[PDB]
DNA sequence: AGCCCCGT
DNA sequence: ACGGGCT
């Protein structure tokens, strides 16, 4: 759910 | 990190 | 080389 | 079920 690096 | 020492994160 | 970490 | 960006 977080976007920091993957966003899902 | 930073730029510089992007982010985090971004 | 890195206050490098995060929830819906 | 998920890996990313510039000084
Ligand atoms: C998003 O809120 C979120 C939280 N935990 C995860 C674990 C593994 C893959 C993706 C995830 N996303
Ligand atoms: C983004 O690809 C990414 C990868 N590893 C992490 C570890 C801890 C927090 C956030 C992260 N984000």
């Amino acid at each position: 759910x977080a976007x920091v690096x993957a966003x899902v | 990190t930073x730029p510089g020492v992007t982010x985090p994160g971004v």
